[PDB]
């Protein structure tokens, strides 16, 4: 039941007080409306009926899913979600949002209104219903059938016996994604790559690195990727909408620790292989502490001196997590 | 009197709906109940009630509901809750002084299923209604002669 | 010869007093019905003449049942069916019938059913199929 | 308080004839009721007996044919004057016996002609509430 | 004695006359119906004709001097039943009472089930009534 | 094995008589005649056509019990022909009659007045007034049936075994419900026919459109001829009946009017209308006192030289 | 407008058994179902009329549609054919138009239901699509049945004679004649006719024509309709209010057709001699009769003098004329006398200046 | 009056916190023989922290509301008892009262005891399968009835042996295993039409009174169902036995009780050493007849893995392991059981490809290490130019102081 083709669009049936949805795809679609008992979610424990006609729209999270493998709500009876919540849509297409009053008697009403002014009379309509002891449940509707300019603005529901609660509507463009880097980690610590975007329509989103593409689990919505498998280099996130597109490039590194195990020396000249991030280098009567001044200067490794005199000297990497060295004799 | 208003000398008769007490789906509520009703049980409706375009309708749905609470008293625990919600359906009646039926008021006897039926027609009538007219005048029942 | 009625496994089944709580729970208990007030006091047929007159009852009552109601009617009819098994021949002219509330009928079943169960298997009810008056 | 009299008298000469008519379509042994416990009072019983048998003019209308029905009512108007009074409901207490319908209308044709003499000569205040036998 | 009609005995207007029977009935009458008749594809209309017939002579009998002539005349209608044989029902037949409206109502059903039948076949195996085993 | 149907040549044919069957509410029409006859009664709706079943009913039984309703007559036949006698009825939902009805009868004969009266519901009664006074136990006797929506007719019959002068007068009925409608009762010892007679001669034009006329209060029911020359033609036959004959066909004479029930007779004689003509014609030349000239012409002038004999149609 | 009214046919319901009636007409008429009962239906009490289109209750003795517009009023009988009834016209004859529908109901009443119907064409089975039957029951258990023969559009093919048995019946039968246009069959000759002074005699014109023809006696001027009214199988019309008057024509004509006939007639009376008149030296009388034949002491003796009597001189004209010098040789009282079928009568002439 | 419950257990001298319309809702602690404040925050949560769980703390501790009735109480049982746990199967009991089944399973600490009565295999695992916790069940018809326990130890479950005569005739003679002690059931369903037909037991053929017992019910259109289960309150020796049930419209269906004095597992443990074949779709098996279903375990190096302890239609049941991941070495399976324990050690022996040599040593003689499952050498002479000699030596490696020989390699000397 993925949003694949042409997502559902909803009209109220001419006849009855009752929804219809219309979701268009080539073959048609399976066509299934589905409401949860509470705000949730998709687990088999909520409702689902196909039927692309639902009358009984009292309820907590009503949306409609079209398939074959090819609704906005504002409650004044409960707590706000978000501070101030926005909706998008490209002109052209329709605006729904209902909204539910839950009331002790049946004594109250419901209103919506724009910026300070009165709502058009084919652009809502209200039903009703009886719940637990004698409780009146209330959704008055409203509706446009092809959003403009003209129609985006706050909107706002009042009750008379509720607290007065609103959304703005956002209707420009066809498609947007809105979201705002090098990383290094060491080899014991769990990290997760991380992407807040605010983007419309739902995005088709795809975690790719070296050629090995894997998808993802997609105000804002944040899209996350942990099969990093301690592995390093570029992990490119690509997502994109019906007219939009958008990739960001991740680089990857792994902890400094310095492995100096790689010792050799040519007749008259010798030098170390360190494989760290970030090396830093080092070269009889002392006890193995006296520093050789040295002739020549200092994923990767890094090398460094001319033969004057012959003898064992030992030579160092450096790091943030401290140091590792092995130790060369100058004789041929 | 228990108190009358104290602005208004000519008496002060109230009962009127803001917000419509009707149900979009008081028709299923109805359905439900006749599903487990022996369609024959009998009950009564008012055979003499004068002819009155604003309070018909009214008067009946406010026996109707005196019918309901005489129900639940003889009815099994799940008939109960049957007929308590048919009768929240209607129970907006009890929100007006509606004066206790007059002494010419003849009741005659027909079956639950006509009464149910009846009811549902008259909430569907009064649906466009109840909201804009004043029925102030429907408290007093009156007879045809 | 008029024998022809008796019931080598007990056809009343363990549950039928739950079958009979559930239609009470749908049923209004004034609706009226009617028992016979003229039966002869006989011993051995008496719940089953009763049980006969019941289960021509739960046939009627389903004939103005709604959807649902219907359902439960026939229930509580399977329980007390095994009464149609045997010839009961129609009741006589000087039976005659008082009226009572559904709730009596139904309770006064479930008791000759009670009454009955260790009897069933072990009588002969052959004498039992014309109803007999007082 | 409630009083009960007729200044002008309700019975018609021709409702014998309509009781015939009804009679004529009707199955005889149909089953109906008729109160087995009333008290009888003199000047109250055949009244009390009208007013039940009304009660059943208008119950037999609900299930009647397009024709029938049309029979009944016009039966039912020559009794429905009992309605002109405050008649208080059933007693707890009273019985109902069932009989056919023939036997029912007999009986409701015997009660209008003994009352005839007297439906306008009699108060009747204390018929409204019907009273069971000792 | 053999079972077949060479003419057909079902009227054309045989719907009229009961319709004009349940004017003048009380819907709720109680009569009977066979509850454990055999499935039977030729038998089955005919059987249940039979004891509708039944039905509509023991009406007669309790009926007013107006109604015994609406049950006559709908008696009439299937009175053919009568024309053969049929044996005595079989001690296993089980009745169920039924409103008077829906033993007419069946017959009606039955009449026109076999009205394009009654001629073209062989009825001699009906005369026995048999139960469902 | 000897009532034979050949016997005396005398006949007769009594209009119909009513008497009230033992104590059941219900009437018999009795109506003598030689030749006993066919007793048919009629109950008719605002009534006229006698010939006419799609609403007006005919039911011969000489016993009615179904006496209410509009118009109500009995009718004997026998041999001689049909005598009919209408049952004096009184409406009191039918509109106040601006004319207070009179019925006559001679005295020895049954008076009968029914008065039906519908209300909505059975609240209300009927009652007779003998003058403004009470009426005799034997004399009256109410029915009562229902109607249309609960409806009731009453019924509140009068009625007199033998009538005499004592009888006579103004009869009412009032409701309590409806209003006081009455009717004057008229005994007569023996037929009378009671006309004025005040057109015996007339005068019209050659193109006149004309009816003779007879305004005439009369009982019983008269049997009327118009006869003239030899051409007798039968009749059409406010309180009096007034019979007409237009086919005068401009032909000029006595056309006369015989009229005659039971116990009385009547004739009167309506002479000549005559109309305007010039006619001219010459008489014989052999001639004392002028020659003559005839030819009739018109009754305004009825018929150079002086001297002429006496004319008298003809001028001699 | 072009108005018209078209008699009635008739069509068989496709759904179930029953009859429908298409009449046509300019302005659209009234369509109404008369069932009598007896093939006559004078009167109206007994017969029944149901007004309404579509008859389903087919059993009965005299259906016929019937009723039109302001055009008048065109009716169609349906034929039957009763086999339990006795046998009317012993052959009937029926006649129709090419592409007419031929309509024949074949009604047959039985004591049990154990009986059969079935239609014949000289001997020959009927085709499945032209014939339908029904069946009902009447008073004690009776039985009546329908078997109607029915053709969409007739033709040459569909001419000949059809039979109706019955399996407890006798078979009757009709034959059907199909017409190429209207006709109208009647012994057509010059039919001359003569009365005698005051007794009954009526004009007739015995004919076998289709459709129904309209009739008119018309004579000098005045034209009068007829009772063209129909047991021998052809329609007699007549016409008896001659008046004693002295060319009667007979004008009948239908859609198709027309017709004429001239009937002469003459009064018969004894002669009026009345008229005697006389000029000097000549003399004559005047006989008004339709047979005259003159005669010319006193008055016992016939004198054949001098003659100049009348010959054959109105051809065609011949209706009403009088009849003869009788010249002066010696003066005195003479008798004239004019002789007839019915006798003689005379007046007598002086002979002077 | 309206009171609620809840039991605790004590995990240490801890410091742990207990917490339980958003509205004034008054609260009120009581605490054992003790009062205590509230503090409530919001949709709605009270809390009583304790720190170090003492002997003091420990016992009754309740929590008095009121907002939306008059009293709203709630108690909470903290025990503090040590280290006596347990978790013995449910069994099951008659109610002397009417004809209904008892579960009584017995733990420390106090179980959840569950009914579930669910379609034997109709289209376990519950998709629709119906779970109902009473603790006594009076629905016993239809479908397979099984009580489960669940405690702070686990789930163990007791399922109620049925013989149904109306389901399919089993070609395996079944055999029921129980502890002498342990209560007997055995329930015999038999649907037929017309409730005419009876249910006989029989051990000895040719059962005692107080043994056996019948209930009846009417199914879909007046179809009956008939119990007939026999019950032993204690099992022994002289129980034990062919146990057979027939039907007066139904075939006689029959199975076999093993009294076992002790728990035990019996497991034949053949071929015990195994060699991988590269390509061949192995997987590691072990049948075996045990009375308390066993818990399993399959162990290799260190890692232990579960095991999917599926029964085989025969009687016994066989495990299986498939997850080798061509890995060699030793694979352990240890199965036990409330009174028996089991070990199964399995060998493998892939490798199949012959890995050459790579050392070169002055010392001696260079060496040669071989990575395939007996590898055979020969030393050899003729190499690019041109023999057999002689290599003494102290993966397999050789001393030469070579190509090697197998059955699916190459050197430089
Ligand atoms: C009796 O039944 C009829 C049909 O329902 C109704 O009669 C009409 O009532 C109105 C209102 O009183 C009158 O204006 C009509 O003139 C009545 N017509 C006839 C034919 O009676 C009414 O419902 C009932 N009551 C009365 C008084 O007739
Ligand atoms: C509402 O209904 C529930 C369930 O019957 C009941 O517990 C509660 O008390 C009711 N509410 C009121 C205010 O009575
Ligand atoms: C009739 O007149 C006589 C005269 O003597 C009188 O006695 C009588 O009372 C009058 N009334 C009646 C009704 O006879
Ligand atoms: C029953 O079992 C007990 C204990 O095993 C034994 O003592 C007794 O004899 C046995 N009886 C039978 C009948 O098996
Ligand atoms: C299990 O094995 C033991 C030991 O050999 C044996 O005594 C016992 O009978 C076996 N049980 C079963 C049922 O296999």
């Amino acid at each position: 039941l993925l949003y694949t083709l042409r997502r559902p669009y909803f009209r109220k049936m001419e006849n009855q007080d009752a929804l219809v949805c219309i979701s268009e795809s080539v073959p048609e679609p399976i066509v299934e409306w589905v409401l949860c008992d509470s705000q949730g979610e998709e687990s088999p424990a909520v409702v689902k009926k196909e039927e692309k006609v639902l009358h009984e729209l009292f309820g907590m999270d009503i949306r409609c899913c079209a398939r074959n493998e090819l609704l906005f709500t504002i409650d004044l009876n409960q707590t706000p979600q978000t501070t101030l919540p926005q909706l998008f849509l490209k002109v052209g297409e329709p605006l729904w949002i209902r909204c539910k009053a839950v009331h002790v008697n049946h004594g109250f009403g419901l209103t919506w209104e724009l910026e300070n002014k009165a709502l058009e009379e084919g652009n809502y309509f209200e039903m009703s219903t009886y719940s637990t002891n004698r409780t009146m449940i209330r959704i008055l509707f409203a509706f446009v059938s092809s959003v403009a300019r003209n129609d985006t603005g706050y909107y706002t529901c009042s009750s008379s016996k509720h607290p007065s609660q609103s959304a703005l509507v956002i209707i420009v463009e066809k498609g947007f994604i809105n979201a705002t880097e090098d990383y290094e980690i060491d080899q014991y610590e769990e990290f997760c790559f991380s992407v807040r975007f605010k983007a419309y329509p739902q995005i088709r989103c795809t975690w790719t690195f070296s050629r090995k593409s894997f998808p993802c689990e997609q105000g804002y919505s944040i899209s996350k990727f942990c099969n990093h498998k301690h592995q390093p280099g570029e992990y490119i996130f690509h997502a994109e909408n019906d007219d939009a597109q958008f990739t960001k490039m991740f680089t990857l590194n792994i902890r400094r620790k310095p492995q100096v195990l790689a010792e050799a020396s040519a007749s008259q000249a010798s030098c170390f292989s360190d494989g760290y991030p970030l090396p830093s280098w080092t070269w009889s009567p002392n006890c193995t502490e006296e520093i050789t001044e040295g002739v020549w200067n200092r994923v990767s490794s890094s090398t460094m001196s001319e033969a004057i005199k012959g003898f064992l000297v030992k030579c160092c990497a450096y790091n943030s997590l401290g140091t590792s060295c092995e130790t060369i004799l100058l004789n041929s | 009197s228990s108190g009358l208003v104290p602005r208004g000398s000519h008496m002060t008769q109230d009962c009127s709906f803001q917000h419509s007490p009707i149900s979009s789906d008081f028709a299923v509520k109805i359905r439900e109940l006749s599903d487990y009703l022996l369609q024959d049980y009998p009950v009564t409706v008012a055979s003499n009630l004068q002819d009155e375009e604003l309070c018909g309708g009214l008067w009946r749905l406010v026996l109707a509901q005196r019918w309901m609470e005489r129900l639940k008293t003889v009815a099994g625990s799940k008939m109960q809750g049957l007929l308590e919600r048919v009768n929240t359906e209607i129970h907006f009646v009890t929100k007006c002084a509606f004066q206790p039926p007059p002494s010419c008021l003849r009741f005659v006897q027909t079956n639950i299923s006509r009464l149910l039926q009846e009811t549902s027609e008259q909430l569907v009538a009064l649906k466009p209604w109840i909201t804009r007219q004043n029925f102030s005048r429907c408290l007093e029942l009156q007879c045809q002669p």
